């Protein structure tokens, strides 16, 4: 037979033992609910190296009409995926400790929510007298209907700063884990994996870079609430710090599980990277990483290659939250690869 | 955001029209812009489409030769100029904001349109 994973029993070593089956040329496996039948050709996905406290993480795509993707850590997987057009995410953590930790994290926030709505935003999996969780399912948009919280934003997040090559260059994208943050694997790399995938989708651009993501402690923390003054103190200490010296020339993101003050979701210096120009550790940044807010880290990375706000809302770099993780601005796309090496001549 | 044609409306043939289409709205320069039209009765057809900075220009096959798509990052417009005008050419003319390149991209924001009527 084809490969097959039960949605409605998925579990870490389900997901682990499938995509470790997957070689160099890909594997169909089927994405199996009940009548639900999705196909889906996997493969590695070579263009993004994720290490999360030296912690090797791996991505997986499907095909573009599949609209489908996994992560694969040691402790944890994620499949993502859509269904009428909004995005589910199916978490699985191997020890079942973070598991329970992990499913008890998403479900407080329904803690007063009729349980008949509930089960569409989010759902325990059990294993087939105490049952045991063996992944959680979140549908983020029916979630964000369901808890109607508040709207964050990005509204001021930028500041004014201060041939195709052989291979892609390599640029290290070192994300930095603010001192005293609680911030979860599964949802860091899904912002990792959607900003190395928004940029990758412009001019063909995989020619051009393959961004490799690491992710450590820093002792810095962010001084007050304000965005603006975050960043400020969070680029002097790239620059204080000798353990970062002859690395001023990759991208730095503080990150944390919250917003910083008036629902402002992240910030970075604008259009702060070149990949011949880059110095100083002026193209950082900073992001906020909860399942809530997908595409955060994408549209931080997107300022600091140039791209502007935009006027439509389902664009990645609208000035409001959207949730959606591509650019459709052409003049984005063009600054972008511009700073990436890329010319039209070369071609997409 | 909001569109609107204007500079259409009656032209013999051989004449000549010059359409302008205003966009208000914030990020003008952020998106490619295309113009489009519509006869009765039949589908709607690409007419030009033009870059975000007005440098790459993009035309159907019956009108090229004919029709200069052009824009004013400077006053937030785009513009058609169409010269030696044919019957063929009567249609109600869109302008629009495009997702994506001004090549292959995919018209969001449209305008009211504007009737064109090239007489005989
Ligand atoms: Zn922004």
């Amino acid at each position: 037979v084809t490969a097959s994973i039960d949605l409605q029993s998925v579990s870490y070593t389900d997901l682990a033992t499938q995509l470790n089956d997957v070689s160099d040329f890909g594997k169909m496996i089927i994405l199996k609910d009940n009548g639900f039948n999705r196909q889906v050709h996997v493969s590695m996905d070579k263009r993004t190296k994720i290490q999360l406290d030296n912690e090797n993480v791996r991505l997986f795509n499907g095909r573009d009409k599949d609209s489908t993707s996994f992560i694969l850590g040691d402790e944890f997987a994620v499949l993502r995926f859509y269904r009428n057009g909004e995005s589910i995410s199916y978490i699985a953590y191997k020890e079942a400790q973070m598991m329970n930790e992990i499913a008890e994290f998403y479900a407080a926030p329904f803690k007063k929510t009729r349980a008949i709505n509930e089960k569409e935003a989010f759902e325990c999996i059990y294993d087939s007298a105490g049952k045991d969780i063996v992944s959680v399912k979140i549908n983020i948009d029916k979630a964000k209907k369901i808890l109607n919280l508040p709207e964050c934003d990005y509204i001021n997040d930028y500041i004014k700063t201060p041939a195709v090559p052989s291979e892609p260059k390599t640029v290290y994208v070192i994300c930095l884990r603010e001192n005293g943050s609680t911030i979860y694997p599964n949802e860091v790399s899904a912002q990792m994996q959607d900003a190395a995938n928004s940029v990758y989708a412009v001019h063909g651009l995989k020619r051009y870079v393959n961004f490799h993501f690491v992710l450590y402690t820093t002792e810095y923390s962010c001084p007050s609430g304000d965005a603006k003054e975050g960043l400020e103190g969070f680029t002097a200490s790239l620059k204080s710090n000798p353990k970062a010296e002859g690395y001023d020339d990759q991208i730095y993101f503080l990150i944390r599980w919250g917003t910083w003050d008036n629902k402002i979701l992240g910030m970075s210096w604008f259009n702060s990277y070149n990949v011949n120009t880059a110095s100083d550790f002026e193209a950082s940044g900073m992001s906020t990483t909860q399942l809530m807010y997908p595409g955060v880290m994408a549209h931080e990375l997107g300022h600091i290659l140039g791209a502007e706000h935009t006027d439509n809302s389902k664009d990645l770099m609208y000035a409001t939250f959207t949730g959606y993780l591509s650019h459709l601005s052409e003049k984005n796309m063009d600054i972008i690869a511009k700073n990436l090496g890329w010319e039209a001549a070369d071609g997409d | 955001v909001q569109l609107q044609e204007s500079g259409g409306g009656l032209v013999q043939a051989g004449g000549s029209l010059r359409l302008s289409c205003t966009y208000s709205g914030q990020t003008f320069s952020a998106w490619a812009m295309g113009w489009f039209r519509q006869a009765p009765g039949k589908e709607r057809e690409t007419v030009a489409t033009i870059n975000w900075n007005g440098e790459r220009t993009q035309y159907a096959d019956a009108v090229k030769g004919r029709f200069t798509i052009s824009r004013d990052n400077a006053k937030d417009t785009v513009y058609l100029e169409m010269n030696s005008l044919k019957p063929e050419d009567t249609a109600v003319y869109y302008c629009a904001s495009m997702m994506g390149t001004y090549y292959s991209g995919s018209p969001k924001n449209w305008g009211q349109g504007t009737q064109v009527t090239v007489s005989s």
